[PDB]
């Protein structure tokens, strides 16, 4: 199918202390 | 307001928020201290630092002339400000089922590539925050084009919301109802490190000379980190770099404003134009409200990082933490057998709105969970072992009757036990709705915790059904399906 799909506001990790 | 006194409470922001989990007990009593820091600060602070002098609509032709500049196809559609979803695009043709109507060339993204090129490049070369997350440094190069009046990006930014549903903007009893939940605590998370990211950057700005050419260095308000980190998390996308040899964040104007329905994703790069493409979910006629399907996540993502509740959500699901116990006898053959098939001793499952409501990864965990250690030995030993564990996560080839009676018995008590752990039932989660006048937050906030429940609810209720299934073959001694 596609190539690059997109995925719209996909969920990213926002913890610093973390990652 | 002096600025020492604001950099004495952000310096004080950054201490609570940098210091350790107080247990999940204290959670919640921890939250309500970071938000009273946190609306002192706001209180004593002047908004968003930009504000521009028109309504959000009175901005939308520029975003069109501009991108049709720039080779976006801008004709086909309108924006308009719909009651359930605010604004989004309306076809003003039909538009026929996967029709390419929308593409956007990459310059007119904001990237981190962008982020890295712009007047934050020095700082970006300069903190190891920026520098590793790159959905933080897309907030900061919103931000910092914001307050730029020359901004290439200005009419993408000036028809940016002003405002999100996102929990950061929740009010406190609003985020109560929450209480006993699986999300409240990605709740707190959220808010604890947008509070301590604020602090940070704060005194980081103050202190990095990299940051001296910043707008962001006259004015950087609490209210400024919180937009931006709500327009990145609410609208932000994973695409190929240039090459194509990596993957970046990015915002993607037009694009964006189309809102969410079921279905399946149409959009994809194009790397050959170099532009992202768009084809029409289902028909759209003239006059009908353009959606796509954003992905596959829960209700607790989208209510958390995109701000809204999708009533029928297909793929919504919840957690379920599950392991083997160092005090099980069996553990190091169940262990290594669940190692060979490439699962972890403990991890955290899903559980989801259908039949069966587990994945063949959960389905494999639950079925070496109850093995015996004649079944063990035979998915370690002999050269039949490997096509044991090939099938473990086949709902058509059980290990035994006797072990899938075990699993779903496990699971029913298990789904059963979380349901007892929430503050409500349904049925009061049902009567709220029902009897009380509520915001849309509030709402979001409920449907949430009703949502949990009735996953676990449908979990229970399946577990049972497959409990009396397997029962039944194991006492007419069925014949055990064989893969072959
Ligand atoms: N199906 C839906 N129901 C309610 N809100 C929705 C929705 N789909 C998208 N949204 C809203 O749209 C945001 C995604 S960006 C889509 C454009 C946005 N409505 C705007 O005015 O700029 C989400 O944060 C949510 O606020």
């Amino acid at each position: 199918t596609l190539k690059y799909p997109i995925e719209q506001g996909i969920v990213t990790n926002w913890d610093d202390m973390e990652k | 307001v002096s600025p020492k006194e604001i950099l004495n409470l952000t310096s004080e922001l950054l201490q609570k928020c940098s210091s350790p989990a107080p247990g999940p007990g204290k959670e919640w009593e921890e939250y309500v201290q970071i938000r009273t820091l946190v609306e002192k600060i706001r209180k004593k602070q002047k908004g968003l630092s930009v504000t521009f002098d028109g309504k959000r609509e009175d901005y939308f032709p520029d975003l069109m002339k501009w991108a049709s500049e720039n080779g976006a196809s801008v004709e086909g559609f309108e924006m308009v400000n719909f009651k359930e979803e605010g604004f989004g695009l309306r076809a003003t043709r039909d538009i026929k089922a996967e029709e390419l109507f929308l593409w956007v060339p990459r310059k007119l993204l904001m990237t981190v590539e962008s982020a890295k090129n712009s007047v934050l490049g020095p700082l970006y070369s300069q903190d190891r925050i920026l520098q590793a997350m790159g959905n933080i440094a897309l907030a900061f190069h919103l931000l910092c084009e914001r307050a730029s009046p020359n901004s290439f990006w200005q009419p993408y930014i000036q028809t940016l919301p002003s405002e999100y549903d996102t929990p950061l903007y929740f009010e406190e009893d609003e985020v109560r109802y929450l209480q006993s939940t699986q999300a409240i605590h990605d709740v707190f998370s959220q808010y604890k490190n947008t509070a301590r990211q604020y602090a940070y950057f704060y005194k980081v700005i103050q202190t990095h000379p990299h940051a001296n050419k910043l707008p962001l260095k006259d004015s950087f308000t609490y209210e400024d980190y919180r937009w931006a980190v709500s327009s990145v998390m609410t609208r932000q996308n994973q695409i190929p770099t240039e090459d194509g040899s990596r993957v970046t964040l990015a915002l993607i104007p037009l694009w964006d404003m189309c809102n969410h329905t079921n279905g399946l994703i149409t959009t994809g790069y194009n790397l050959e134009d170099d532009r992202c493409e768009c084809v029409a979910l289902q028909d759209f006629r003239a006059g009908e409200q353009i959606y796509i399907f954003y992905g596959t996540r829960s209700n607790a993502e989208f209510v958390i990082h995109s701000g809204f509740f999708f009533d029928n959500n297909s793929h919504d699901r919840v957690k379920i933490k599950l392991g083997v116990s160092k005090s099980d006898r069996l553990y190091a053959m169940k262990a290594e057998v669940l190692a060979r098939a490439g699962i972890p001793t403990s991890s955290v499952f899903a559980l989801h709105f259908t039949e069966p409501p587990i994945s063949a990864q959960l389905l494999a965990f639950l079925r070496v969970f109850c093995m015996t250690e004649e079944e063990l030995k035979e998915h370690l030993l002999g050269d039949s072992a490997i096509d044991r564990i090939f099938t473990l996560g086949n709902s058509e080839f059980p290990v035994s009757w006797d072990n899938e009676v075990k699993l779903w018995t496990f699971l029913e008590d298990r789904a059963s036990l979380l349901l007892k752990t929430y503050k409500t039932t349904i049925e009061e989660d049902k009567s709220v709705l029902k009897n009380h006048d509520l915001s849309v937050r509030a709402k979001m906030a409920i449907k949430l915790r009703l949502g949990e429940k009735e996953i676990l609810e449908k979990a229970v209720k399946s577990a049972a059904v497959n409990r009396e299934y397997y029962r039944q073959q194991m006492e007419e001694k069925a014949p055990l399906p064989k893969y072959e």
